[PDB]
């Protein structure tokens, strides 16, 4: 590689280049040179002829990068040559491709496959490395602007089903999901009919992974709404479960992708989790010691057991005593309308609160 | 993964480039600098910084990297937790004069963290623009580059950012320093106006058609992340608590009102 | 430490290693003497360390963890509450007492009335020695 | 003699009839003196005097490895002399323990590097020996050192630290994290790096001492896990308390004491609430103890100044709850109200997109200033070069004034 | 307007100042009484602007010892090479105590007024005095002081320097008041975090609810106060 400070004329240039990499990168590098300056094809002999033996010629392919985007069609000539980058399966030099592109700089993300052909390369160029720095990126746009024409936003989504589990995680991967089942819920994939088996996935979850609190995730804002509760789906499987805390309330909605899961242990936490927040906001922030031993149809320092596991969980949150006031504030677990009444009814006591005291503040002030 | 990502800075930064473009040289527009802190294996820590006299001209760039040199020996004598990253200049990006002010930092060759201080009358033009050059093989002129864009953050010393935060206030209306905790108080009251203000219009949101979407089950628990704080649940012997609280710390209000006296009793009787 | 027990490890052992016990014949009595005077003055400092927080003060239990007997105990804790003035209410049918000192941030109430009372005192000696 | 030696040392190099260091003549000079001090010290003697003479052999020595090339086998030697130390810092002080036992593993870690040990079977129970004993510092109970000035004593804390060069003494839990993020707790034969996570992390206030003390017991197992560690246990075992029940005091509000006899499944009953009131009477966490029923509550908030801090900074995890102080109740009017505020809400949105353009218009009279400090503050800056500098000069130049006219009239 | 006695003018410190202040704040001595600088203003309408500053770095591991001039005479140099000369109208410390007048600083203080009696100087507060009122104190010690000079002398000129009975504390004066236009481009980092990338503006806010949550604000301070009272009154 040399200077690309030089004249510009960057395609005789990179022709140059070529020179140093691969001999078919070689041959129509300056054969390249003797039809015309060929922002396509001879900006191709970078795209199609490999990086020969090692992926050392980045520095020219950074060259091969820019020079395919602004004299030419961007997407259509980056599409190739990051899948190059996947093709050696290396993602060091790869990512020095990617990051300097990604979006916004040096190339416009535009309508989005400056995001996407990107973002399609560093989840499969990095593991999980590179492919965690889009999704904020993605983030901090998509509360912007989510990729309007949703089919990319459906392959952004067909990443958010592949970074589901492309990244090796389980909450981050749930992010992936929260990256994905917000944007499914509100607008992309409505192909209702693609809406289920996205809702079958919320069904894997939210028993896979327990931390729905049972079903308030997907009772937060539109998982709920949008992905049908007791449709094709039956989302609602979880959420029928979710109050009633018993095996036989968890076996018999369990289907055979559940009842083969299978959903044995994370009954008791659910049973836990609901029978302390069902218990605590309506028994009321105070509950009884013996209580929950008839709640949760255990003993007496079980139930002083699983008071640790619940103010672990922050679902209640005090100081506890050994023989009275078990669960306590902080309330994670889904109060429907009952938090929201509370909501209804602090917004009306912060209104008596405030108003009075910044008159008692602007005394002293 | 590459290196340079991401380069995290304070206002300190901002205040040593424009008290130098504001006092400025005679440097209208181009104040040029060099920027002075350390990495994290892929993050940027630039925490203060000085104007060297530079002159990026066609095709001059002065850069006095021996001044650069001595402001660095005068930083590491005060402090020893930055090192040259790079140099810093107004706007704009990607120069060919920036090739010149890349080669008089690779005279001393460290990662080459820029900062381009954009002289913008915009808002989306970031007023301070970060970049790691690539490719950066280079063995043929000067330094040929493409600027790897990086991302300007703030994460440093916090009660510099309450302080400028009071200077950004300052910078609104000064707000000078007489009243800090009753006027806390009125902010502590504006933080809860608007939330009042937009919460019971979060009530009003669902109460008209479909709204408190994003607001069912997290503002709900926005405000309980208040009420967990404050008031504590609604206890009486909490209240009996305070109220002693009242009475302990208005007892400790008394005496010093007390020893605000028989301080001056001794100090007013021997000034006979 | 309010720990009698540890006393006697760095006393009555060691000078039986350096045979300062080794001299008297009533040297047991000595020590034995000496052993009520560890036990319940060390008693005292696990009162007087710790005590804003107990406002309950047990008997019962200070009869078995001091090894010190009621008729003791007794002449222990009415000089406790007596001769130091605390203020402490006493149930001795019951072995109780009930303190309630009242308050770790207003000893610095006190400790300012420590500062001040001085304040008091050599604004009236400018006037003593002047005239 | 050992002062004598020390002087016939010093002032024989003070002498400097061609004698140095160097030539590896004072590094067995100091090998000698060295065990002259240590030995005696260890068998009996008055620590406050001969550990100086070990304390000004082992700073001056280190000045003369400093002189000879740092010797690294004598330095494994000081090493061994704080490896001594960290059994007598035991003995005598935990914070010179802090900083010897910070300072016997990594300078062993050093000879892991630099003489290559393969001990991977000691090593690795040398770590768990550098892990254990080294955070455990109780509060203090000298209650007239407080009047009789603490500072004075915790410098000499300080300074013979500054000396084996870990200047400042470190504390319980961050002299832990410094062994944990250094990869040699990784290194811990796992027994014990499981007696840690239950310590540590898994932190249950009735399921803490049922985990440890079985592996408690494991490494009391003595006669090839370094008796060094056997007598670490039980002033771990102390610890282990004083990690528990202030997580006892930070869930529980109440728990019954006699069930927290139960509940805490340690070798003792009498001397574990001796050991509970032994934080408590030295403000460590907040009990009810002589309650006659023996009962033990601890308060929401109700005491909460200092005592339940121990003495200002925790010993458990974050399990306390929501208390209150000074500006609680105000500053969280200013953060929690405004968490709906920034986020979820338009009407900071609108109001600072609005400061977003009313800024602008302040921006647009910015480049305005831009060119007005470019007009009047490049003038200002040539002019305080020049005229108020003279004005720094009038105030030089008229001090000479009034010395020639006090020269005339005398 | 902000004239004190015959030579002296109020201080005006813009926040491009203050931020050079808190970028060695209380760190590079945190129990250490670093003085942080001298003021190096400029004479203007009513006003001492200061311009830039330099933090003067004592030879601060655990104490304080008086390091180069020539660390003085170069960054004298290097503000001359880009900005205003070494106009040092002042000189400031935070550091370590909330609102204390050091005897032997303000000694430090004396014959700098005696020398340039246009100076206020500076003490700054940090949120370890709590917050808690007047972060900025510009003391100036008393011209009547600086009258019978030199300097307040133990048994003589005490009885003849107090009869004359100079002041004791004098003229704090108003430091910040005004946009002096300075402000221009940290205003415009305002109106960022306000806008999108707000995530730093918040943290701020998040440093006022743990200000008050756990600290000893008040007792901590008083703990300190009546240590300080208990000593220094009865020894007076």
């Amino acid at each position: 590689f040399i200077d690309i400070s030089e004249e510009d004329q960057a395609a005789e240039l990179r022709a140059y280049l070529k020179s140093k990499g691969a001999e078919i990168s070689e041959e129509n590098s300056e054969g390249g040179l003797h039809v015309d300056l060929a922002q396509i094809i001879e900006a191709c002999d970078v795209c199609l002829k490999e990086d020969d033996k090692d992926v050392e010629s980045v520095m020219n392919s950074v060259v091969s990068l820019l020079l395919i985007l602004e004299p030419d069609k961007q997407e259509a000539l980056i599409e190739s040559l990051c899948e190059k980058l996947v093709k050696f399966r290396e993602g060091e030099r790869p990512s020095l491709r990617l990051q300097l592109l990604s979006n916004l700089f040096h190339g416009m993300d535009k309508n989005t496959p400056v995001r996407y052909t990107v973002y399609c390369s560093l989840i499969k160029v990095a593991a999980s490395c590179g492919a965690i720095q889009y999704i904020p990126t993605e983030l901090d746009q998509v509360r912007k602007w989510i990729s309007d024409w949703n089919l990319t936003t459906e392959k952004k989504h067909t990443l958010l089903r592949l970074l589901y589990e492309a990244l090796v995680d389980c909450k981050k991967s749930d992010a992936a999901s929260k990256v994905m089942v917000e944007l499914l819920g509100s607008y992309t994939e409505d192909n209702a009919s693609q809406a289920r088996v996205d809702a079958h996935r919320c069904i894997v979850r939210a028993l896979k992974d327990p931390n729905a609190f049972l079903f308030d995730h997907l009772l937060t804002l539109k998982p709920v709404k949008f992905l049908e509760g007791e449709l094709i789906h039956d989302l609602l499987t979880i959420f029928v479960s979710a109050k009633l805390a018993s095996y036989v309330k968890f076996y018999q909605n369990n289907k055979d992708f559940i009842d083969s899961l299978g959903l044995l242990h994370e009954q008791n936490m659910a049973k836990m989790r609901l029978l302390t927040f069902m218990g605590m906001a309506v028994e009321n922030k105070e509950i009884s010691f013996d209580t929950m031993q008839q709640e949760l149809q255990i003993g007496a320092d079980d139930v002083e057991a699983f008071v640790i596991d619940a103010v672990r969980t922050k679902m209640v949150y005090c100081k506890i005593d050994q023989t009275q006031r078990k669960v306590v504030v902080s309330h994670s677990t889904h109060r429907t309308f009952g938090k929201q009444q509370w909501q209804q009814l602090y917004d009306t006591l912060n209104a008596w609160k405030q108003n009075l005291n910044k008159v008692k503040n602007s005394l002293l002030s | 993964f590459p290196g340079g990502r991401v380069v995290r800075l304070h206002p300190v930064i901002l205040a040593s480039i424009v008290d130098s473009y504001e006092r400025r040289n005679e440097g209208a527009a181009r104040v040029i600098g060099t920027l002075l802190g350390t990495v994290d294996k892929h993050s940027v820590e630039v925490t203060n910084c000085f104007s060297v006299p530079h002159n990026e001209s066609e095709d001059e760039v002065a850069v006095d990297m021996e001044f650069a040199k001595n402001m660095y020996e005068l930083h590491k004598k005060v402090s020893p937790n930055e090192l040259i990253l790079g140099w810093y200049a107004t706007g704009h990006d990607i120069t060919e004069h920036s090739v010149l002010i890349h080669e008089y930092y690779s005279r001393e060759a460290p990662n080459p963290i820029h900062l381009t201080v954009d002289t913008s009358l915009q808002n989306g033009r970031m007023s301070i623009k970060a970049y790691v050059s690539t490719s950066m093989g280079v063995p043929g002129r000067t330094m040929g580059v493409m600027f790897t864009p990086l991302t300007v953050k703030y994460a440093y010393y916090d009660t510099e950012r309450i302080g400028v935060d009071l200077i950004m206030k300052t910078c609104f209306s000064p707000n000078r320093v007489i009243g800090l905790s009753s006027d806390l108080q009125q902010v502590g009251g504006a933080s809860a106006r608007i939330q009042d203000a937009l919460s019971t219009v979060l009530q009003y949101a669902e109460d008209v058609l479909s709204g408190k979407v994003s607001a069912d089950n997290t503002v709900g628990r926005f405000l309980m992340s208040l009420v967990n704080q404050v008031p504590k649940i609604v206890p009486d012997d909490f209240e009996t608590m305070l109220n002693s609280n009242i009475n302990d710390l208005l007892m400790v209000t008394y005496l010093a009102n007390l020893t605000q006296s028989q301080i001056a009793l001794n100090e007013k009787l021997v000034n006979l | 430490m309010g720990d009698w027990k540890t006393c006697h490890s760095f006393i009555i052992n060691e000078k039986m290693n350096g045979k300062v016990w080794d001299l008297f014949p009533e040297a047991d009595k000595v020590r034995t003497m000496l052993v009520r005077k560890i036990q319940e003055e060390s008693l005292r400092t696990y009162l007087f360390t710790y005590s804003s927080v107990y406002d309950s003060i047990s008997m019962e239990t200070l009869s078995d963890m001091f090894e010190l007997d009621l008729p003791t105990v007794h002449s222990i804790i009415s000089k406790m509450i007596i001769n130091e003035e605390l203020m402490a209410s006493l149930d001795q049918p019951t072995q109780t007492v009930v303190m309630h000192r009242t308050e770790p941030t207003a000893q610095q109430n006190l400790a300012l009335q420590l500062a001040e009372k001085l304040g008091s005192l050599v604004e009236n000696n400018e006037r003593v020695f002047d005239h | 003699k050992l002062c004598d030696n020390l002087r016939m040392h010093l002032s024989q190099i003070q002498r400097h009839h061609n004698q140095s260091t160097a030539i590896n003549l004072n590094n067995p000079e100091s090998q000698s003196m060295h065990l002259e001090t240590r030995l005696v010290q260890l068998d009996s003697a008055i620590s406050m005097e001969l550990w100086q003479e070990a304390f000004k052999a082992v700073e001056d020595i280190h000045g003369l490895f400093s002189l000879s090339k740092k010797p690294p086998k004598p330095q494994l030697m000081a090493n061994y002399y704080n490896k001594v130390s960290t059994v007598f810092w035991k003995s005598g002080n935990a914070l010179f323990h802090a900083s010897t036992l910070h300072r016997l593993y990594h300078l062993s870690r050093e000879m892991r590097k630099n003489l290559t040990q393969d001990e991977m079977q000691r090593m690795s129970t040398r770590v768990l020996l550098a892990t254990l004993s080294i955070p455990i510092t109780p509060e203090r109970t000298d209650i007239a050192r407080l009047l009789d000035m603490d500072g004075i004593i915790v410098e000499k804390q300080r300074r013979l630290a500054t000396l084996l060069g870990l200047q400042a003494p470190p504390t319980r839990i961050g002299l832990i994290n410094d062994m944990v993020r250094f990869n040699v707790l990784q290194y811990v034969v796992p027994e014990v790096k499981d007696l840690y996570n239950w310590l540590e992390v898994e932190f249950n206030p009735l399921k803490l001492c049922e985990r440890v003390t079985k592996v408690l017991n494991w490494v009391r197992e003595q006669p090839e896990k370094e008796p060094e560690l056997q007598q670490y246990v039980p002033q771990l075992q102390s610890n282990t308390i004083l990690r528990l029940l202030q997580q006892v005091a930070q869930i529980y509000q109440s728990i019954e004491f006699s069930r927290l006899t139960s509940l805490v499944p340690f070798v003792d009953a009498f001397q574990l609430e001796r050991a509970i009131v032994d934080a408590a009477r030295h403000c460590d966490l907040q009990v009810r103890i002589d309650h006659t029923s023996r009962t033990l509550s601890f308060g929401s908030d109700l005491n909460y100044a200092t005592r339940e801090d121990a003495p200002i900074g925790p010993h458990l995890q974050s399990m306390p709850s929501e208390q209150i102080r000074n500006q609680l109740t105000a500053m969280s009017s200013v953060l929690a109200k405004a968490l709906e505020v920034i986020k979820p809400a338009h009407i900071l949105q609108e109001k600072e997109e609005q400061h977003q353009l009313a800024v602008t218009a302040y921006l647009k009279n910015s480049r305005k200033e831009h060119q007005r400090i470019l007009a009047r503050r490049q003038t200002i800056e040539e002019r305080k070069e020049r005229l108020e500098s003279l004005n720094i000069q009038r105030e030089k130049e008229e001090l000479e004034q009034r010395e020639a006219e006090l020269q005339k009239v005398r | 307007g902000g004239s004190g006695d015959s030579a002296v003018k109020q201080v005006q410190i813009d926040g491009l100042v203050v931020l050079k202040i808190i970028k060695h704040y209380q760190e590079e001595g945190q129990g250490t009484e670093v003085v942080q600088g001298v003021l190096l203003g400029l004479v203007v309408e009513d006003r001492l602007e200061i311009t830039n500053c330099f933090p003067f770095p004592q030879h601060t591991e655990d104490d304080a010892d008086f390091d180069e001039v020539q660390y003085q005479m170069e960054m004298m140099r290097s503000l001359r090479h880009v900005n205003i000369d070494h106009l040092h109208v002042g000189w400031y410390q935070s550091t370590y105590y909330g609102s204390f007048v050091t005897r032997a600083l303000l000694d430090s203080q004396f014959s700098y007024q005696h020398a340039i009696e246009e100076s206020v100087v500076l003490i700054y507060d940090p949120i370890k005095t709590a917050q808690g009122s007047l972060s900025l104190k510009a003391y100036r010690l008393t011209p009547k002081l600086m009258e019978v000079c030199k300097e307040k002398d133990f048994s003589p000129e005490a009885l003849k320097k107090a009869n004359i009975t100079f002041e004791h504390m004098f003229e704090e004066v108003p430091i910040v008041i005004k946009n002096s236009h300075l402000i221009n481009v940290l205003m415009w980092e305002l109106e960022k975090k306000s806008a999108v990338a707000d995530k730093h503006e918040l943290l701020s806010l998040a440093s006022s609810n743990h200000l008050g949550k756990n600290l000893q604000l008040l007792m901590d301070r008083v703990d300190e106060m009546s240590q300080d009272i208990v000593k220094y009154n009865t020894y007076m």
